[PDB]
């Protein structure tokens, strides 16, 4: 039996370029191009990209904010690009030192640097989330991308800018290393005792393992009523077929209750978006509420001794 | 209580086993001869975790943990008290895990549509067979499975963790953080544009399949479709559960240093070794 | 006093099932309580009593 | 706030933990009811409603508009299913099959099952048919893979039925969705893409049998085709996955 | 025939098929077991040519001393250490 | 003469009237075991 | 009493169903609590009772 | 006359005294093993 | 007695083949449970 | 009649019969088994 | 007074479902609460009361 | 004066529900709040009192 | 005649008497038990 | 004066429950500020006044 996951046959007609619902035409680009290798998984179009002014914002302060990262390493490396290249994951841009607090007079090469970047990361972030409302609303569509990104946003800014405000140093904010962040993940759980034993931190897993799980469950089940027109869910939203009731009667008939083809999408949204929002509110009481969540485990019931 | 388009789905056929013996519902539970055996594999794992419960001296379900035999056990059937409780639990949870799957199979067959469900949810009970069963014998003693326990398998997480140093220099972990992370993203993605396109800005007709292709397009330049996003999903999770359990398959097997050391092939290539 | 009326609101078949599950849940607890502590397990209570039985 | 507690060894973190708790127990309340707009009020096994109808009641109706002036959709819609459905319970008592009173993939019952859908083609974002053939769409071309057309089709016994001889595409989202077959039974039929396996020789259908492509469930025309004759055909060859297994080789 | 027996030979031929159904049961309920107890074996034997230092791990479970069921309260697995 | 679930109203007395039936005995037989076990083991 | 209209409510096929699902688990469940208990546990009793058995 | 089972009031008569008749032997089983297993090694 | 009506609500065919499953699985229960107590095991 | 199977009375006192002598010498078997085993290492 | 009409407004089935499962609920949180206090934990207070009982 | 009028407007069924789940969260966390105090926790002061009650 | 609701004026009167009786009894015995609480153990 | 017509624009439903909602938030926020703070903590403040009540 055909298992839809590749295409047998590809077809293309004349390019889409995009509905007009009041997105402003002139700055969407115009050129497409039509790539087969992804049709065998996907879409084969690579479409036409829109830039407005949030974008091209957003782009510049990233792009400024990655060069200024990558400047740092060249510098570091003593100018070598033999170490540069050697260490481009061992490498990283760190917060100044605990002794600057929070102030702005830390050496250029000690904290300078870093919060230079920061802030131009700061700057690209926000100007990307002001992108994902404004393309959504410029569509007329709802919010809820935009939403989401914020609760992702929100776990990021708790990471680098709340919580080390409220802890009064710069120095407990994340470098810009790929291996160093792995480091400072592994001494923030160390240093808070261990970070299992703190209940946001284990309801973002439940959240993660959750979200993972579920669009497993939801893919697979889009992908098994696809001989009926199951992954057009529009559509089966507001004209119900037998995918959608064959969909719900599996799950009902498998767990003892079902969604609809509407509002599955609620429980994926809601899991992913928990995820960050759970875990920033586990990072923010580390350190300012709760010191070792280990000893507040075992006063709390839930470590043993 | 039927949903209202229900019934004319309620029909014979279908299963793997027993024919007619158990094609019937319970409820909404569709039976059939592996729900038989998913129902006492279940009860019989609750409630030997139930016993293992009562012979210890907490109540607290997060105090509650079953632990697997010592190491002198080997992969011996160990007495009862001394891990032997663990040891049935486990039996008892593959065999309802896997009763689950097959159940689910009886009720794709009556629903006649693919069997993707069960294949991921195989993928699900791959990655815990790896943990409890494999993993173990390779090494030579049940006692290196995690004890059951709502706060005490986390201990297992922990030590074993940190067996390897920073577990994070695993690169089959780092593997399978980015397609748990990727997933979780895309779910966040897919539902936020389905609800957008059918939740429009207040007094707009709803938007068509055409609108989330132009979002995502004028967003990153990339539409990867209906039918794409949910392979696409699918596939994520799929490789997160196997890769996962490829990393800790890997740790204890083949790998026994910190896995920070692992990537001294790359830092100590001949051209860079000494700078 | 004339409860009967109950079986005008909910089905029999629904309420004995569920009755029976509550019942069955409720004897294994108390069960498991009184055996989880050493003042009423009375297989250890007879083991002492009769010199390990 | 460290190791200042309210309440005597309650935290910040222990209010936080808490909050949580209430609001996901609000959220889940707020995701069950948001998704029985569809089946409810539940029913019993003759059509009447049913004794039982959960601890969730129903939530408040909704209303969709829909483009293109195909009016406005409200649910939960509080009716019944809008077709008849030949069955016939087996036992007197609930929870047992119901069984065909006729012709399972004929009567269109278990795994054949169609749900009535509007009897009008669904629409692209511009309000043209969204799936059409490729002697409509005409900027539409073979880009990779193999070209079904001219192929001979098979049935689940190993024999073949007749050849494709046109796609179906889906012009918004560029995919091929049926295959038209041309039978030497002496008329046409459309099989889904996502039942079809194209190969260098032929394309193989093994859900359905031979005599069942004398009987496919037939569209009013070859240029465009409604969500209800989408719904029929779909169904048809779901169905023949229960219905016609017994044909297959051995 | 519209029973799988009709005539049913009353005492043979019910014998046979109700020995077949049986022996079908039993016999893929023992392909499936010792095929699972096979997979476990050889995992196991290959586990022998692992390098030494895959009997190093440390037992990786924590004993609480209020999860201890071996009989004593002293938190570990009491008769080996 | 109406009702959720369809009984008449003399259905639901025999009915209920069975039920009594099957739960005093269910509670004389408890009533027995609670006897005997708080003359083997009191525990108020 | 006249306890066989129980078979006017409950059908006997998911009723026999059930009721030998919770059979077989009390049975297996009583027997492995009395082997995990050291004053009952046949095996190393009659291994006590013999010189190992 | 009240049915859920579709059963007439003498088919469930016949089949409730056949299920008497198996449970009680399956209790007088039990109660014989429970006597043996009192006298081997009491437990009140 | 009339046990052999039991034969009349469940169809004897499947009956066998469960049968023949449950009978398989309560053996691999006994044997891996006196493999578990070290005084019954026979391989060593 | 009550006849879930669609066998009728005759066939089913047949098919009981033969059950019998079939569960009749399995337990025999299994006898046999249980006094070897008991002679080698007994349990009570 | 006239409360009687809480029925006209709440459907009986739904609430009299909800009352049973928090009086049970309630029920064993208190008992629970008392067992954990070492002051009304009856079990071991007969245990102390009769000398191990 | 004339505050009924409000049962015009809002859903007395909504209402209900939510006043008697708010009303019992506050109640449940009020009685924490006193038992989580020393000097208010009536199980222990009672004990205390009555010399081990 | 705006009713969000469905209700009727006068059974709006209706309910709100009845909803205001069922207040008053819960503070007065509020009331009462505050007294008894401060008597036993004053908190202010 | 003339507030009356911002009941034309905001719905009387949403902001009644969505102040209700936000006042109860802010009395208990204000209560527990008071309770963490140990001059204002009412309750043991009354076991010191009272010796120990
Ligand atoms: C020794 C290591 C510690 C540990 C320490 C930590 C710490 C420290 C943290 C976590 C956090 C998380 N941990 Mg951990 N954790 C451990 C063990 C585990 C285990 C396990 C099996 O053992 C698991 C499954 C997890 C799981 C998780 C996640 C649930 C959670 C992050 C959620 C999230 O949304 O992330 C993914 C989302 C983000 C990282 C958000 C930011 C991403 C932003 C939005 C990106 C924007 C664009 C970007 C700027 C630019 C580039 C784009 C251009 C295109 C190039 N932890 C142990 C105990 N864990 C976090 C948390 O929430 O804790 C409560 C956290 O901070
Ligand atoms: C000190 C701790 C170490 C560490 C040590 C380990 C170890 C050790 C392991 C992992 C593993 C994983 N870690 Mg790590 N990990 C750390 C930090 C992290 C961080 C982080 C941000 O810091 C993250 C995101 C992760 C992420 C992950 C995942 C890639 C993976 C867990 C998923 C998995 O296995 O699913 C697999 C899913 C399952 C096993 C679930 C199976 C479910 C079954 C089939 C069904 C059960 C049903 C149930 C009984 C039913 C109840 C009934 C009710 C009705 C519902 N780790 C640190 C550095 N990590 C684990 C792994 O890869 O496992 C394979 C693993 O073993
Ligand atoms: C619900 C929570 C999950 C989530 C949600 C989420 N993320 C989102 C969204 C949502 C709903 C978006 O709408 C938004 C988006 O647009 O996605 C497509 C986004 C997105 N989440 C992203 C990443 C991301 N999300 C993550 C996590 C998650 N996001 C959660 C699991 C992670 C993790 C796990 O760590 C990552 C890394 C992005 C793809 C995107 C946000 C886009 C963004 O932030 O843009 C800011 C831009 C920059 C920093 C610019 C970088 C520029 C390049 C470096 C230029 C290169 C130039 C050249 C190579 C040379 C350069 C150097 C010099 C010479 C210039
Ligand atoms: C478009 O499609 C989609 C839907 O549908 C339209 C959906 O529904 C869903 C399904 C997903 C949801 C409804 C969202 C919520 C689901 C989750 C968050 C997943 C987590 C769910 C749980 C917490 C699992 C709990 C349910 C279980 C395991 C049921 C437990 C039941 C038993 C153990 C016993 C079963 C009873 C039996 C077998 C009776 C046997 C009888 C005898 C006598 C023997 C998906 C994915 C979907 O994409
Ligand atoms: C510490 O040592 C030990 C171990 O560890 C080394 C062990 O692992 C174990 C053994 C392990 C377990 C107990 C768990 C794993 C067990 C298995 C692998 C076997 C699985 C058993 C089943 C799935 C059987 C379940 C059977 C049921 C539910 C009974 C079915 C009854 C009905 C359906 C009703 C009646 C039937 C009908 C409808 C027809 C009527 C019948 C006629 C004859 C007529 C033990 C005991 C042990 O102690
Ligand atoms: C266990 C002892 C009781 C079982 C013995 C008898 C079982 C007979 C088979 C059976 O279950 O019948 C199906 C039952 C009744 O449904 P029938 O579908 O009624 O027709 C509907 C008419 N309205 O179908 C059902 O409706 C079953 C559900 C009835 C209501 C159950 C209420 C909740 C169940 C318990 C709460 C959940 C806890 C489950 C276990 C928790 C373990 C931790
Ligand atoms: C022995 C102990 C047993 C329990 C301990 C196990 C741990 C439990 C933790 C998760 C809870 C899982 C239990 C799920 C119950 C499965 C049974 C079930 O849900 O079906 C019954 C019920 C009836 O369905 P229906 O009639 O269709 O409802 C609508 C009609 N009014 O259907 C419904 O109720 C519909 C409502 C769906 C319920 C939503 C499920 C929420 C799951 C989200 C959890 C994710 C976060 C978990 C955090 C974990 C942290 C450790
Ligand atoms: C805690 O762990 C342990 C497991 C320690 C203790 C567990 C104890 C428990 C719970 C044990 C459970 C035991 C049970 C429920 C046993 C049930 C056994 C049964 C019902 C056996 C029935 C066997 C029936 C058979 C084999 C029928 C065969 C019929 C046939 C027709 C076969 C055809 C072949 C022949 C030769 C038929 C003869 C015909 C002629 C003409 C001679
Ligand atoms: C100290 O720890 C504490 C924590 C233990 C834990 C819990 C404490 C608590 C809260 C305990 C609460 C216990 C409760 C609520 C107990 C209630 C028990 C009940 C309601 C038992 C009722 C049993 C009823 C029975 C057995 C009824 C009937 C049986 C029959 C055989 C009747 C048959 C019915 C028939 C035949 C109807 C057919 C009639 C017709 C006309 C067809
Ligand atoms: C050839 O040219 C170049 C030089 C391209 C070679 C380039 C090499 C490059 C670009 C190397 C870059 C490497 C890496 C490793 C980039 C990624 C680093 C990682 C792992 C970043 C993860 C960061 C996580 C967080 C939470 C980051 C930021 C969070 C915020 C809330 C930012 C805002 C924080 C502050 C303190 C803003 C400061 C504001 C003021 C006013 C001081
Ligand atoms: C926790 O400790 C600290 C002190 C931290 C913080 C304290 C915080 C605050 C703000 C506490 C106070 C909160 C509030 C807003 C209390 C107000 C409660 C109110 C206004 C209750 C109103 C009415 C009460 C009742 C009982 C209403 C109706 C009568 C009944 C019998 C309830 C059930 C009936 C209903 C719902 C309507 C149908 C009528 C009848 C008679 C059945
Ligand atoms: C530590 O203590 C623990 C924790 C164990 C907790 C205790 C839990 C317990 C013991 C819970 C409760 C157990 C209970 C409440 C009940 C057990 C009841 C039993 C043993 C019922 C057994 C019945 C056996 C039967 C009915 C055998 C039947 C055999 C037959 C051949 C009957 C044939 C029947 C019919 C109807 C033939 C068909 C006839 C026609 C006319 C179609
Ligand atoms: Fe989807």
């Amino acid at each position: 039996e055909y298992q839809n996951i590749f295409t047998q046959v590809q077809v293309a007609g004349k390019p889409e370029l995009g509905m007009v619902e009041g997105v402003n035409l002139e700055n969407r680009t115009t050129g497409t191009t039509n790539w087969p290798i992804l049709g065998w998984f996907g879409n084969a179009q690579l479409g036409p990209i829109y830039l407005g002014t949030l974008g091209t914002m957003s782009l510049i302060f990233g792009a400024f904010w990655f060069f200024l990262v990558g400047v740092s390493f060249i510098i570091q490396a003593d100018y070598s690009p033999a170490l540069f290249l050697r260490e481009l994951f061992r490498a990283g841009l760190f917060p100044p030192a605990p002794e600057y607090g929070l102030s702005l007079s830390a050496p250029l090469m000690e904290g300078g640097l870093w919060l230079i970047a920061s802030f131009f990361l700061m700057l690209s972030v926000l100007l990307w989330w002001a992108r994902t409302y404004k393309r959504a609303a410029d569509l007329g569509m709802g919010k809820h991308t935009a939403w989401a990104f914020a609760g992702a946003l929100w776990l990021m800014f708790v990471l680098s800018f709340f919580r080390p405000i409220l802890m009064g140093s710069w120095s407990e904010a994340v470098p810009y290393g790929i291996f160093p962040h792995l480091d400072w993940t592994n001494n923030f759980s160390l240093t808070h005792g261990n970070l299992f034993y703190n209940p946001f931190h284990g309801l973002s897993i439940a959240f993660l393992y959750g979200s993972t799980m579920l669009f497993a469950m939801h893919g697979a089940t889009i992908l098994a009523v696809s001989r009926l027109g199951g992954e057009r869910e529009l559509e089966q939203i507001v004209d119900r077929g037998t995918a959608a009731e064959r969909a719900a009667l599996f799950w009902r008939w498998t767990m003892g209750f079902n969604a609809t083809m509407e509002g599955i999408h609620r429980w994926g949204w809601w899991f992913a978006v928990l995820t960050p929002v759970t875990g920033g509110i586990g990072i923010l009481l580390s350190g300012t509420v709760v010191e070792d969540w280990s000893v507040w485990a075992q006063v709390h019931g839930y470590k043993a001794l | 209580a039927l949903l209202s388009f229900e019934r004319k789905y309620r029909v014979p056929g279908g299963t793997l086993i027993g024919g007619n013996l158990f094609d019937f519902w319970v409820g909404p539970f569709y039976v059939g001869f592996f729900g038989v055996t998913s129902v006492f594999f279940a009860a019989l794992g609750t409630l030997m975790i139930l016993w293992g419960a009562s012979l210890g001296d907490t109540w607290n379900p997060l105090l509650i943990s079953i632990n697997p035999p010592p190491l002198e056990y080997g992969l011996g059937a160990a007495p009862l008290r001394e891990g032997g409780i663990w040891q049935v639990v486990t039996l008892c949870a593959i065999g309802a895990f896997v009763s689950w799957a097959m159940r689910e199979v009886e009720i794709c067959r009556k629903l006649g549509i693919g069997l993707h469900i069960p294949f991921a949810f195989s993928f699900a009970i791959f990655a815990y067979i790896t943990l409890v069963v494999i993993r173990p014998a390779l090494m030579g003693a049940w006692g290196h499975g995690f004890q059951y326990g709502v706060f005490t398998h986390l201990e297992w997480v922990n030590n074993v963790g940190y067996q390897y140093g920073n577990f994070h220099y695993n690169p089959l972990h780092m593997l399978g953080i980015s397609l748990f992370f990727t997933t979780t993203l895309a779910l966040g993605l897919h539902g936020a544009l389905i609800l957008s396109a059918a939740n429009p800005e207040t007094g707009k007709e709803m938007r068509t399949p055409d609108h989330e292709d132009t979002f995502f397009r004028d967003l990153v330049g990339y539409s990867v479709g209906t039918l794409g996003i949910h392979r696409l999903g699918l596939l994520l999770a799929l490789n997160a559960a196997f890769w996962s359990a490829m990393c800790i398959l890997a740790s204890g097997t083949v790998w026994f240093d910190q896995w920070v050391f692992w990537w001294d092939w790359w830092y100590n290539l001949p051209f860079w070794a000494d700078l | 006093s004339k409860f009967y009326k109950i079986w005008l609101i909910f089905d029999p078949r629904r309420v004995f099932v569920a009755q029976g599950v509550f019942l069955f849940l409720l004897a294994v607890m108390i069960h498991l309580m009184l055996l989880s502590n050493p003042g009423f397990n009375w297989l250890d209570i007879s083991g002492v009593k009769y010199e390990r039985v | 706030m460290v190791g200042v507690n309210f309440f005597g060894d309650f935290d910040l973190a222990s209010l936080a933990i808490w909050s949580f708790w209430l609001f996901f127990a609000l959220l889940v309340y707020y995701l069950q009811t948001e998704n029985m707009r569809e089946g409810y009020p539940l029913e019993n096994e003759d059509g009447g409603p049913a004794v039982n109808q959960g601890p969730f009641p129903l939530p408040s109706q909704k209303t969709f508009k829909l483009p293109h002036g195909r009016g406005e959709v409200t649910v939960p819609d509080y009716k019944k299913e809008a077709r008849d459905v030949a069955l016939a319970r087996t036992a007197v008592n609930d929870g047992f099959p119901h069984a065909p009173t006729g012709n399972p993939m004929l009567d269109g019952v278990g795994p054949a099952s169609w749900a009535p859908r509007r009897d009008i083609p669904e629409l692209d974002g511009h309000g043209h048919a969204k799936v059409v053939p490729m002697s409509v769409a005409s900027a539409f071309f073979v880009s990779a893979g193999r070209d079904p057309r001219g192929l001979p089709v098979i049935a689940n016994d190993m024999k073949t039925v007749g050849t494709v001889t046109e796609m179906w595409v889906d012009v918004a989202e560029h995919m091929v969705r049926y295959l038209e077959v041309d039978l030497a039974s002496g008329g046409k039929c459309l099989v889904p893409m996502t039942m079809a396996i194209i190969k260098k020789h032929a394309v193989v259908v093994q859900s359905i049998s031979s005599a069942a492509f004398a009987s496919v469930p037939q569209t009013k025309s070859m240029t465009e085709i409604s969500m209800l004759e989408e719904e029929k055909i779909c169904a048809y060859f779901a169905g023949g996955t229960m219905y016609c297994a017994d044909a297959k080789p051995k | 025939a519209e029973k799988h027996y009709l005539d049913g030979a009353t005492k043979v031929g019910m014998a046979t098929m109700g020995a077949a159904a049986m022996g079908k049961g039993m016999g893929i309920t023992a392909v499936v077991f010792f095929g699972t107890v096979f997979f476990v074996v050889a995992l196991a034997f290959i586990g022998q040519f692992l390098p030494d230092r895959s009997r190093e791990a440390p037992y990786p479970n924590t004993i609480f001393q209020v999860n201890d069921i071996d009989g004593t309260v002293d938190g570990k697995y009491t008769r080996f250490a | 003469d109406l009702s959720f679930t369809g009984l008449t109203d003399q259905q639901a007395q025999e009915l209920h009237s069975v039920y009594l039936q099957g739960m005093w005995l269910f509670i004389s037989v408890a009533i027995v075991a609670h006897l005997a076990v708080f003359i083997w083991r009191p525990w108020l």
